[PDB]
């Protein structure tokens, strides 16, 4: 992406407080709870019945944290985020055919996330920042669409 | 179309935000010009600064008929005819702008209400913006 | 939201699909099958081969569900409830593929109906289709 | 993107027979019609007020036809429909700011109108053939975002 010289500064000040221990899974999360399709892709993590049982899901804990360092792998490499996500865009794109709406889906959620943790903090300058962010990983995991 | 529980969900929450809603209503659409400037290209004659007294009036306006669209939930196509109109036929706003004010109006959500924005306010929340999302780019006069 | 001309233009239309309404789903189903391979996802079990009497009995119900969905087209959530549970609850099937099976209606009918099929009328089918997709996707049971 | 020799001859067989003086026209103006929002974009053509107005414009079937000459040297270039596009992708990406969403849903209505014209020989086979050519074409277009 862009990211103007005091934007990469406003995102990465932010992720240096992200918790990595949560909110990956507090995104994928609410990507199952908000978007309940999504959760036809991860029927191998077990009880998805409910919101509680989504959210305190272990698998989708522990997934979740991997999706979040996804996404701190993008922001080290904002320059060259479709190579940062060549493998995963084969990965969600040719093996698991994930229609690119919902690497949208999981971003803007994951800004909601990165919002209800950081109220205040979380200004419209920072949010715009990260929606440019949230864009270009979006745009890479779907580069194989293209 | 909106689950007993969506509607049960929408109106608490809506409740919670209470006397805030202009305010958050002009926080989401000062979030979607920053985030995604093309937004403003509706707005020509606005003054979209950050303080801007037109974008806090559009504000209480934008809440005012979501706030209508909550205590009308079961009869919105009727309630909203006019707004629908406004925008689906006169305004022809591309439907793809309401996913970004929605989006920006659960982040303001998501950043006013720490204590309530739960997944399941989040998802109805979502649900609801959408119907309204739908009503308002649908030409059905 | 559909207007009362739409209702109007899909009745027309899918009234003169009648006795081949199960013939079209099936060819709607074998185009999309054909032209987005992933929707074949949904039908793994399923013998998807040119002439599969499993698809054209598939395609019956589908289509006829449309009748249905057309009848009370002012009633769709109660009438295609469901269907909806059905796509949505167990099926969880993802909404971009109700916009490609859509197309798919589209251009079979257009394939068919060359003299319905309008602009106006497509206008409408489009929308309509639009509306049972909705209520299809959407969790309200 | 990759067609099948046999797709690139069904292909282009059948545009050989394409009315290159009214397809164009037809699948820019039930754009319009079938996604109103579109009119925005064109709002300087006149009167698209109604259906038959919108079919009926002159702008609409004149600008048509660059449109269908678009898709013409697309389907002349498939090997290349990114490089071939890259001054369109300017220009409906950087200067007017098309959703990308609206390339797909063009190139869908040209499929209906292929469809409507040549009836029962829009065959499911050759209509894939074209959801391949047509989604590559969206892509070209949507290049200067991706
Ligand atoms: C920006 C968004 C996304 C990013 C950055 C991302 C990142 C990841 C990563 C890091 C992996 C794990 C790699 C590994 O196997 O070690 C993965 C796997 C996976 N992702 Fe995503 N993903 C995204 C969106 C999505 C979406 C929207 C879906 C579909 C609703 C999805 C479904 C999956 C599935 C099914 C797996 C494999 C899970 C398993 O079976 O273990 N992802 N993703
Ligand atoms: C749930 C979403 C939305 C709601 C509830 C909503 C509601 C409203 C309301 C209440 C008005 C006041 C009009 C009057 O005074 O009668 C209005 C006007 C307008 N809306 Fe929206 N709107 C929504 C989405 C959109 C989107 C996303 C855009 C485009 C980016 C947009 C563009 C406009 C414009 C340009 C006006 C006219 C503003 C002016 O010139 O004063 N609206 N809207
Ligand atoms: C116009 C929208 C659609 C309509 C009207 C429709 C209607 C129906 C009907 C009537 C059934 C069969 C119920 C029965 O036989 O008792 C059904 C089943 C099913 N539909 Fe849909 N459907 C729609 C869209 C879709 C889409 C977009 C997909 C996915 C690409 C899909 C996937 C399925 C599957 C997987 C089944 C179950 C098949 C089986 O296991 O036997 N449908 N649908
Ligand atoms: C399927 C992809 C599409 C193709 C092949 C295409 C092709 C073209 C071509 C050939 C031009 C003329 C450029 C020039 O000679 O200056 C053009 C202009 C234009 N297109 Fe597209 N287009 C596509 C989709 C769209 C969509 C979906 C929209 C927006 C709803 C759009 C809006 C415009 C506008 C505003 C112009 C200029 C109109 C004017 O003269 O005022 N196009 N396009």
């Amino acid at each position: 992406v862009h990211l103007t010289p005091e934007e990469k500064s406003a995102v990465t000040a932010l992720w240096g407080k992200v918790n990595v221990d949560e909110v990956g899974g507090e995104a994928l999360g609410r990507l199952l709870v908000v978007y309940p399709w999504t959760q036809r892709f991860f029927e191998s993590f077990g009880d998805l019945s409910t919101p509680d049982a989504v959210m305190g899901n272990p698998k989708v804990k522990a997934h979740g944290k991997k999706v979040l360092g996804a996404f701190s792998d993008g922001l080290a490499h904002l320059d060259n985020l479709k190579g940062t996500f060549a493998t995963l865009s084969e990965l969600h794109c040719d093996k698991l055919h994930v229609d690119p709406e919902n690497f949208r889906l999981l971003g803007n959620v994951l800004v909601c996330v990165l919002a209800h943790h950081f109220g205040k903090e979380f200004t419209p300058p920072v949010q715009a920042a990260y929606q440019k962010v949230v864009a270009g990983v979006a745009n890479a995991l779907a580069h194989k669409y293209h | 179309v909106l689950s007993p529980a969506d509607k049960t969900n929408v109106k608490a929450a809506w409740g919670k935000v209470g006397a805030h809603a202009g305010e958050y209503g002009a926080e989401a659409l000062e979030r979607m010009f920053l985030s995604f400037p093309t937004t403003k290209t509706y707005f020509p004659h606005f003054d979209l600064s950050h303080g801007s007294a037109q974008v806090k009036g559009h504000g209480k306006k934008v809440a005012d008929a979501l706030t209508n669209a909550v205590a009308h939930v079961d009869d919105m196509p009727n309630a909203l005819s006019a707004l629908s109109d406004l925008h689906a036929h006169k305004l022809r706003v591309d439907p793809v702008n309401f996913k970004l004010l929605s989006h920006c109006l659960l982040v303001t959500l998501a950043a006013h209400l720490p204590a309530e924005f739960t997944p399941a306010v989040h998802a109805s929340l979502d649900k609801f913006l959408a119907s309204v999302s739908t009503v308002l780019t649908s030409k059905y006069r």
